[PDB]
Parts: structure tokens; C-alpha cells; sequence
């Protein structure tokens, strides 16, 4: 799904990284991440992300 | 055939060097050891012909000496080289830092008359300096494997930044478990107390592997290490306990002083 | 404005991380400190808005504390940040390893309320492990600045691989010169002789900066160091003088002996 | 221009790097390096290269 695609892009694209750091939630929503996925990111739950 | 060992760094996708990425892209076959499924997917998109070295770790609660895992990894890599493949080994971090498989594979490949080289990558300690805002040159740096520090005679310089790698398996002598015990960590604490007070602040550090993830930078007194939650990826940072003192003998020979 | 400090590694073009290259590409302005004209041209093609930090070094035979150069470099970087620029500093190697300009700029930027971060890069030490086929973990690793080793009481563990950085200015206290003298290096030899025999093989290492260039890997006895040709980029590797020996004290506490080690 | 362009490509392109490793002189000749440039490479004289 979209998690892997998003994380790969974010990891190597400095423009996206800067956008993300300005507004994490908005950038994640713009890339289609679910509320559950966003919650896992914001609470720093890496195990949950892996399962999703 | 030929061998190139590259590092992928610690962060997903972006921390590999440009040239190292190119090596992966153009490889006939890639042997990987990566942090997680996200990095695994990234790799497979770059080059679909991947063999995951993870398979060589103990699989189903088997008792297996880690040395045997490493030997099997090396043999897997060499089999590809011997067969005539342009082989790349892609290890997380720097492929030659606290990592024996690449060095071993390169040694063996050269011995057998094959071209073999290592490309440097960004290691866990490289990440630590950036994340903690510490220069290793400030008062110096020392690194040891934690178990090696326990089993062999090593003396740290307590004016430096000291890194104990593989802290999660400190004192685990069999090489057959992925964690140690609180009792072993207590022995390490008592050992370190030769140079570091029990209340000395130490840092459990984990570099992030994902772009949305913050590093772990957990400060605690040394005394509390045995109760701490440690992961395979944890590195222990022990900052200086002692300030630099003047080397008067050498200063005098140089004809200079503190001023 | 904002600040990101990135490393370009040691080799031209290929040793920068993918993300770090992207930072340079998208920067409003780039402050550079690179090894040579080839890397300088490479950078300019990535992003034409480059300010070369090399300008802040003493141009003439003028005497200038390197600490003063560093201050001017940091000020130039911060001036861009303060003005509102998305600023990137591109330093060779790792921007935070045996380097103060990035750490200083980041500290000052944060204090003034600006976003500032450092991206790790590939350092000279990283290159050494690869080029020499040595793992820092094999018997441990210690790194010191050569002059600091001389001026202050550092105590090497002779089972480790020991790196002395900035060997070419070993003992040069003024920070106004590009190199030291034989005399200073002889003092260092005598100091090291506490732990290392005079005939102990040491290695002068220089990582290559160009793809058509081999590294310098010069093996010589410690005694011969003062006659060696050293460059600003030289790092001295002092391999172990002693093999690892068992820590019977700690083995006893663990309730085991050598034979029990997997 | 040409010297620099070659080194930049060689430094980041693993295919070209492997081609170069197999036959340095052929690859350098094909990318338009002069005999004097090739000599400097083979003798490891970085100073002369820079002058060129
Ligand atoms: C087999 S070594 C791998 C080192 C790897 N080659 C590198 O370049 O960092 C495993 C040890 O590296 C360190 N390490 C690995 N991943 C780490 C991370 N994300 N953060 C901190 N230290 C890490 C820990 O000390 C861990 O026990
Ligand atoms: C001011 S420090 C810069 C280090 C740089 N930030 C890094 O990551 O390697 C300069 C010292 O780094 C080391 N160094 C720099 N370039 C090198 C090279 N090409 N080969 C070996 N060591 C080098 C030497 O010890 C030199 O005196």
C-alpha cells in the first residue's frame, strides 16, 4: 500500500522532507495515509506501522 | 564473477551513496541485510534479484552459533561470485563497521582470485555524531564491542566519548541468544565503575531507520543500565567522566604551556 | 530561513548520500568546503548559488588563527539564514567529524530560533576501514586529534586500531601554519614509544578524492615518521601492538572461562 | 570541461566505473582524454591533472 511508497519518497527527496517537517499531518494526508497510520507515526509506534 | 560490498546507511532510501545505489542497480544479484520490510521493498524495486541474508539466522527457536550464520552468509555470497555473477552485498550502515561478513567475503574472494572491494557507507556512529551534536575529535572517541570489553582486556580513556556496540548482547558468551540478562549488565556496570561513577549519565542511542521516526536518545545513570529496555540496534554512549589534563612533559618539550 | 549541513564524502560526486544531494539541489544558497576544483565544478552544476568557504582562509602569508577563520565562516552561513535563505552547508566527508564549523553554525542557529540540522556523511575514517579491510570492532578503535594527544593526557589501548587525525600539524599550537616540523613529530614518536616499539609498523593513509586515484597506504616503522612526507589530508593509523588477552577477572564474575566462549 | 565531466560521471556511475576498471586506457581514450591526461592518471600525478 501507500506506506512504503510514501516513506521511500520522503526518505530521498529533500523538498518532500522539508514539506513534511513543516506540516507532517497535511503531507501525510496528501499522500493518502489513513488516520490510523498517521496516529502510529505521531505516537512513534514503529511496530504498528510495520504491521500496516 | 566479482564482488562489491556496499552500505545502505541507516535511514530508508536516502542515506545510501549515489555510487553505491548505482552498484545495486547494475548488479546481477544482490545479497541483502537490511533493517526492515520498508528497506527490503525499496531494494527489490531497485534490483529484483535479491537474496535476503536474514534467512541464515536461527529460524524456529533453533540453537545456532552466530559464527555459523556468518559463515553461511559468506558462503552464499561466494557461491554467486564463483558461479560468475556480478555480485553486490548490500548491508545496512557501513558494510565494514562492526560487520564481519563483508570483510570475510572480500578476503575469501581475493584468495580465490576474484575482484572484490568494499564501498564505505554511513554507520550508526556517523548518525550518532550528527544526532547528538558531538564531534569525535572534541575530546576523542573510542569504540568497542560490549562483550569483547567484558571477555578481553580493554582499558577506556575516560576523557573521550566511549561507544559500546552490541550492548543488548553484552556478556552473552554462547553467541546463541539475541539478548543478555540483567545480571550480565550489572557485571558490566561494576566493571565500568573502574572509571565511571555509578551516577554517571550514559545514553542509549538508536538511530532512526524511517524518515518519520525520531532517534532514541535516552539518558540514564550508569547504575540503571541493567533495568533498561535494550534492542539489537541499541548502542551505549558513555560521555567523558574526566576533563583533559595537561601533558606537562610534552608541553615543556614543545616549549609551550596552557597559555 | 533554515540550515542543513551535509557531507559530500571524500570521493568526487558518488560518495554523497542521495538525500544530501537533494538538499544541495533544492537549496537557496550553498556554502562549500570541498577538496578540489573537480568537486567545486560538480557542486556548481548541482546548484549555481555557491559561496566557497575557502575564501575565509588566510590568503597571503598572513598569520591568522584558524579559530578566526571558523568564526567568519560560521558568520557568513548564519547571515544567509538570518536573511531568510534555505541554506545548505556542503562540507567534505562527514560535516560533524573533526570539524567545528557545522556544529558551531547549528548551535548558533538553534539559539537564534532557526531550524538547523546535520546530515551524516562518509568520513575519512569510514573510507579507511573499507580501503584497508579493517573493522573497528575487530579489536576496538580509538581516534584522537594528533595535537590533542600531545598536549593532554590521553592513554591509548594498544590492542585497538588507533587513528591520529591531523598528523601533519601534530604539535603545532598556534593554529596559524599548514604543517609541523620533524622535531615535533620526533617528540610524538618518543611519546608513543611508551606503548609502541620504534619498529612498530604504522600506516600513513590518504583516501582518494578522484575516481581514477588510488588511496595512499604507506607502511613504515614508527621511527621513520619524522622523515615522512605528510599532507593536510594525511591520517596516521597505528595498528595494535598487542593481541587480545582474556579478562579472567570478568570471566570469573560471569562464571565462565575461555573454553566456554562461542 | 571534458576532463571534469568524465570524472564526475565515472564517480557516480557504477557501470562506467566497472568498464573503466576493466580497461582504463580504452575508456579514457574513448571519453576524449589526451595522452598527457592519461599519463598523469597512470602515473598518479594529481597535481598535473589539475593543471590540465
Ligand atoms: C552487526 S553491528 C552493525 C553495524 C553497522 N554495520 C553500522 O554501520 O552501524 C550491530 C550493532 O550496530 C549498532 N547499530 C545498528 N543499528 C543501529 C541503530 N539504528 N542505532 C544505533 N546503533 C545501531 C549497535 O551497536 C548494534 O548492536
Ligand atoms: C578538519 S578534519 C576534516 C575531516 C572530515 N570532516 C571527515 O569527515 O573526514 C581534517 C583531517 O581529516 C582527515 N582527512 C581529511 N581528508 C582525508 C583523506 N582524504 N584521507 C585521509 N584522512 C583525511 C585527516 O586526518 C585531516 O587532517
Amino acid at each position: 500500500s501507500g506506506l512504503s511508497d510514501f516513506f521511500t519518497q520522503l526518505g530521498q527527496d529533500a523538498q518532500l522532507m522539508e514539506d513534511y517537517k513543516q506540516n507532517p499531518e497535511a503531507v501525510m494526508r496528501a499522500h493518502g495515509l489513513t488516520d490510523e497510520q498517521i496516529n502510529a507515526v505521531m505516537t512513534g509506534d514503529m511496530e504498528k506501522l510495520k504491521t500496516l | 564473477g566479482s564482488l562489491v560490498c556496499v552500505g545502505t546507511g541507516l535511514q530508508l532510501a536516502g542515506q545510501i551513496s549515489v555510487l553505491s545505489r548505482s552498484y545495486i542497480e547494475h548488479a546481477d544479484i544482490v545479497f541483502s541485510l537490511l533493517p526492515d520490510g520498508f528497506s527490503q521493498r525499496w531494494l527489490t524495486k531497485l534490483n529484483p534479484n535479491v537474496i535476503n541474508l536474514q534467512q541464515f539466522y536461527a529460524q524456529n527457536g533453533e540453537v545456532k552459533n552466530r559464527r555459523d550464520t556468518y559463515e553461511q552468509m559468506v558462503n552464499a555470497i561466494l557461491d554467486a561470485v564463483r558461479a560468475g555473477k556480478k555480485t553486490v552485498c548490500a548491508l545496512y550502515g557501513h558494510p565494514g563497521v562492526f560487520a564481519c561478513v563483508s570483510h570475510m567475503a572480500i578476503t575469501r574472494a581475493k584468495a580465490e582470485g576474484f575482484s572484490a572491494k568494499m564501498e564505505p557507507g554511513i554507520s550508526a556512529e556517523a548518525c550518532l555524531w550528527a544526532d547528538l551534536g558531538i564531534d569525535p575529535g572534541n575530546s576523542g572517541h573510542q569504540s568497542f564491542e560490549a562483550s569483547q570489553f567484558m571477555f578481553f582486556n580493554h582499558v577506556p580513556d575516560p576523557t573521550t566519548h566511549l561507544l559500546l556496540w552490541q550492548i543488548a548482547i553484552a556478556g552473552e558468551h554462547t553467541l546463541t541468544q539475541f539478548h543478555t540478562s540483567s545480571d550480565r549488565l550489572q557485571i558490566l556496570v561494576e566493571q565500568l565503575n573502574q572509571w565511571y561513577p555509578l551516577d554517571h549519565e550514559v545514553v542509549i542511542y538508536e538511530a532512526a531507520n524511517l524518515p518519520i521516526q525520531a532517534p532514541r536518545i535516552e539518558r540514564l545513570p550508569l547504575a540503571n543500565l541493567p533495568q533498561a529496555h535494550l534492542m539489537p540496534i541499541s548502542t551505549l554512549l558513555i560521555p567523558p567522566a574526566k576533563k583533559l589534563e595537561y601533558n606537562y612533559a610534552i608541553l615543556a618539550k614543545l616549549g609551550i604551556g596552557p597559555e
